């Protein structure tokens, strides 16, 4: 979950 | 595979004849033989009357007290003074150390394994339409022609094997080709260095 | 629809289609694991291996052998290789093909039911049937009724069929089989004076067992002569040069099924656990059960099993001077090879267990159905 | 975005964008400071030249290299490498582009701690990545498995791969490479009476040797030929005009990397670390890494290399067995063509290095996610 | 007339005279040749320094080990390595005294006629003797049955014995000591910026792990500890006056010995070994076996190797049956203590090796008299 918002956020 | 496989198959076929046409290597088994029984009396080992391959590693074991001119080299001393026709024996041995480490068994399963395939290639290809018989079927006869005449020097192989196997007159089941040349690249090695040193010998002498 | 026969070795699991004369896949019952620590991508690396591809990278894998002495003790592994042998090995859906399997005898009853939950669950097969290894050996020979031996790389067992239907009360079992001769074929080739920690040095091993190995008509005259015999001496090259001699040990290795002494255990033989299990039947078979002997697995690859197994149920019964011991030459895969006789004959879609059957009855329908 | 790839080697520097086969940006690495007394007024002269601008006046600058054996001595100077290489040579900004970079293994670990604090922290990155140089190496072959001898500036190392997954213990590092070899050939100049002493001279000894050295076949003979006949004799001329001409150090040079008894050092060869490397392999996944030998780096650039490596590993090996020397010719920015192929990947963008995991998990994540 | 007790280790040999305590002569196995040229003309440049003059002088030497995992490899250097610590140590005549040797577990044959034809041809002597390592380990302890595990230098081997009957099957070896902890303490060292590749280098590295390195009771909690707090870290001090600091490289070097996937081995600990050792045997003196596990080797010399195999054995095996671990403080030297034991017995007299037994029966008597 940390990584899916990670890649959301970049 | 057929241009890998038949010309080192070649060279291990006249490696194979070379070792059945070794003149020199009896007289020189004769020599080592005689010295080695000449040199272990008094014990129960004597009347001793054969040897097997790995005796020629083992000759640089026995030392002199000085340790430096073990048996083979006092051996090759001899012979360079006695019979330089004796001294041929790296030249007529020398295909079977090119011919030293060739795995026969894993080439003889890849050349089995591409006539199988090959044969159920043609058994597909004669069962599909006819521009692609037209296209590839001289080249799968052709082909299935190499590897029968791959399966003949094969054959051609085994039988020379079994008459060295004759000739030689040594444990024959357990007679690898690849051990034999394996360890006489040893021997061929040990011979060329035991020479190099005799000759530095030699000339460290005439030089002092 | 042509069905698929798979059996599930203990060191060999074979697959292939129902009518075929010999298995398209042969592979050995490993499941490979990564065996360091690395990540990376790499062009997307799978994280388990298992048969043939977990035998080639083999060296780069941890490897696990999950059937102990022919019984299932690591269930996953199982259905790792059952995933396999379906969508890999022979390229299938399992939904639509009934599948004959394959299991080792005195199996205990949680297994058989584990099994069929996981056939009727996980796979969801329209049709499986349990069958024990001895009576699909019985059917290679092309019989319904006997006594069969059946010796894969788990376990030996002599098992009796009445018209296709065996007796559990009269199986025997004797724990030995081609695992064990290879751990004891190790243990006196480094008597000899070799010696085996490798993997490959193994297989080696595996493959003297495969080639040379051979049963005598008699232990003892060939023991009298074992000095003397100058054909009994075999020897094998390793491909990086290794040289392995062999001599009475090539039947030292196949006479501890005759003879499990030999090792250090006081079970019964391969004859006598055959004759033994005989006895406990009812007397009116046992003439059918002398009749129909057959055996079975790779550990019976051994030339001249036939003539000693006459010989020694000679000894033991004096009524069978004259009765010969079938042993066809393809009973490797007898038990695969009497499965796809079974699966591929008209007269077995009743036997076959449904999808609705298993919802109905639960996984107890493996002890009513296959028996 | 478009990701970029920057091989920060310890020589040169390649950097550029992904997708591409071709290195934007190929300039050594090197930070030149004036030593003399400036006269003129005006400014326009820095302090500090870097690159390029430092290679052309180099006979009044001090030239300090960054890298030492592939470890960062200053990082005040490479520090202005990278902002030499982001912000003028490629001219992006580095907090809109992910930056793939490369180091060397058996690194000590504080290195990797300092790249990835100045990587996020001063030229803060959306994301990063530290990855094993002869992985890379072996992405620009196009295959899978194999082992790189990879010969730097620097450092010259071994990394065998097998169906893509590093071996860590069989890796092996030397340090012996492009540097010392300048350095040696810097040492027997002096034998003709050409005398370099400055660090200007190292970049005109590097040049000679970039343009004329080549690897000896075999070296006894070429000793022969060199003392026999001046025909391996080559002329060189210098930037001041004077004309040189060199014999035998055009292979007494690079056979330090097979002799490296020249320079005092007690390890061996690299064709003895090649095959060291191998049998700290298993035996069965030897078969790959014999046909599989992929060179790389710019000391792999001499035109003798392949033909001796075939030579001397087809000596020291099993002979059974076949030897391959891929060769690319493009081996120099193998390590760059590779990490344009890796950087281009949809399966790669979910193994970044990214800000807000660094600000979790402190520097220190690089030793974890990165194997 | 006194006995020589002479145990020829792979890591140091022990020499004395027998019926004493502690060995006289103890030295490390080494032959250093010098690298580099002489210049000095004169002052006894002697060719080969073998013994602790290889040990003082080892900045200029290459150093050759003898024995390679208990494998007497180089001759002429072994032979050296006997007349030093004959000639030069002891200062003794071979000729009148006899002289008792050791040997590893599972040695070959030829090796052994290769020792005791150089013991009685080179170096004549009136009688000798070869025992096994583990079985004078075991006399040292002064207990008659007990499973001795031996870590020497190059072999870590287990062998059990009950009532003085070596039993053959049980023994194994494990080729992981303490040069393989040697060797990966210079790859783990690296990490933090200390390279050592020299041979003399070797000696040094040996130190530390001599000195500072020590068996931690749980991994994961001393990792715990080394990562949260630096109150582990120790300093050392080099011969050229630099101080290194180390960290949690104190017990990841050991845990190779329970852990042997560090440097790359499939096989287990020796905890495990042990266990499986214990399960060859039968089963009714299994319990002597377990309260009599008896360290010997200077590689159990680090101080925590006792409770936590006491652990590791307790864990493994069933709790029925007494765990108890025989850890001698002069366990290094217990090998010499049991030779000197067993050499000055009055029934020993009739089981020494003459040399008109030598005559009758040439280098082979050993096979057939010892075990
Ligand atoms: N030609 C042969 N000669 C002797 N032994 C062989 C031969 N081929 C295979 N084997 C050995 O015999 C065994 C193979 O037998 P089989 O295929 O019946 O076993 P399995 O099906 O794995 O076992 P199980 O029936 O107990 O589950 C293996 O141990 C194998 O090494
Ligand atoms: N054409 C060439 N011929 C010979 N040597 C070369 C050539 N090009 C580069 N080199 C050597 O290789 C070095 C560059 O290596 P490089 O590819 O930068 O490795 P890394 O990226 O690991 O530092 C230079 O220092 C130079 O000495
Ligand atoms: N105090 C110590 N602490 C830790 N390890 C030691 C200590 N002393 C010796 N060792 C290790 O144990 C070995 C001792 O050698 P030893 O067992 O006497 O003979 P060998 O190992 O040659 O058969 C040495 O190689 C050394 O690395
Ligand atoms: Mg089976
Ligand atoms: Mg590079
Ligand atoms: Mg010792």
């Amino acid at each position: 979950e940390r990584r899916k918002q990670q890649l959301a956020e970049e | 595979v057929l241009d890998m496989v038949r010309p080192k198959a070649q060279l291990v076929l006249a490696a194979c004849e070379s070792l059945l046409t070794s003149r020199q290597l009896p007289i020189f088994c004769q020599l080592i033989l005689r010295i080695g029984n000449f040199l272990n009396y008094g014990s129960h080992t004597g009347d001793a009357d054969g040897f097997k391959i790995s005796t020629l590693l083992k000759l640089t074991e026995t030392k002199s007290q000085q340790n430096r001119v073990t048996l083979l080299h006092h051996v090759l001393e001899e012979a360079e003074k006695s019979h330089p026709d004796l001294l041929q024996l790296p030249r007529d041995l020398e295909q079977p150390s090119q011919a030293a480490g060739i795995n026969l068994e894993i080439i003889r399963s890849e050349a089995s394994s591409n006539l199988k395939k090959l044969l159920e290639t043609e058994r597909k290809v004669s069962a599909s339409v006819a521009e692609v018989q037209e296209q590839y079927t001289e080249r799968l006869q052709a082909s299935i022609s190499a590897f029968r005449a791959l399966d003949e020097l094969f054959e051609a192989i085994e039988q020379k094997q079994r008459e060295l196997a004759d000739y030689l007159c040594e444990d024959a089941q357990q007679l690898s080709l690849e051990d034999t040349f394996s360890t006489m690249k040893a021997f061929r090695d040990l011979f060329l260095r035991a020479l190099k040193e005799n000759k530095d010998r030699k000339e460290q002498a005439a030089k002092a | 629809t042509t069905a698929l026969v798979c059996d599930n070795g203990s060191g060999l699991v074979k697959a292939g289609f129902a009518g075929d004369d010999a298995p398209r896949a042969v592979f050995p019952s490993i499941v490979g694991r990564p065996r360091h620590q690395g990540v990376m991508v790499g062009m997307g690396q799978k994280d388990s291996y298992v048969g043939d591809e977990a035998q080639s990278k083999r060296g780069i894998l941890t490897l696990k052998y999950p059937i102990e002495h022919g019984i299932i003790t690591n269930w996953d592994d199982m259905e790792k290789i059952w995933h396999h042998t379906f969508y890999n090995e022979l390229r299938v859906a399992p939904e639509e093909h009934p599948t004959l399997l394959t299991e080792a005898p005195l199996n205990p009853k949680a297994n058989r039911e584990k099994m069929t939950q996981i056939m009727f669950e996980t796979f969801n097969v329209p049709a499986m049937y349990v069958a024990i290894q001895a009576v699909l050996s019985l059917y290679a020979s092309g019989r319904t009724t006997g006594i069969v031996l059946d010796s894969g790389d788990g376990v030996t067992h002599n098992v009796p069929i009445y018209e296709g239907y065996a007796l559990p009360h009269a199986i025997m079992r004797l724990d030995l089989a081609g695992r064990d001769l290879t751990d004891y074929l190790m243990k006196i080739l480094t008597e000899r004076g070799y010696s085996f920690v490798t993997t490959a040095e193994r297989e080696i091993v595996r493959d003297i067992k495969e080639k040379l190995c051979y049963v005598a008509l008699d232990f003892e005259n060939e023991m009298a002569t074992a000095a003397s015999s100058s054909s009994l001496e075999k020897s094998y090259e390793l491909p990086d040069g290794q040289v392995i001699t062999i001599g009475n040990e090539r039947f030292r290795c196949p006479e501890t099924l005759f003879q499990p002494s030999f090792i250090g255990m006081e079970s019964a033989g391969i004859h006598e656990t055959t004759y033994n299990s005989i006895m406990k039947c009812d007397i009116d078979i046992r003439k059918d059960l002398y009749a129909n002997n057959v055996m079975s697995g790779g550990t019976t690859m051994y030339p001249g099993i036939a003539d000693r197994m006459q010989k020694e149920i000679t000894a033991l019964a004096p009524s069978t001077m004259k009765i010969k011991i079938i042993a066809p030459p393809e009973r490797k895969y007898s038990v695969w090879i009497g499965g796809s006789i079974l699966a591929s004959l008209s007269t077995f879609q009743q036997m076959w267990i449904t999808k609705q059957e298993y919802d109905e009855a639960g996984p107890s329908i493996v002890h009513r159905k296959c028996f």
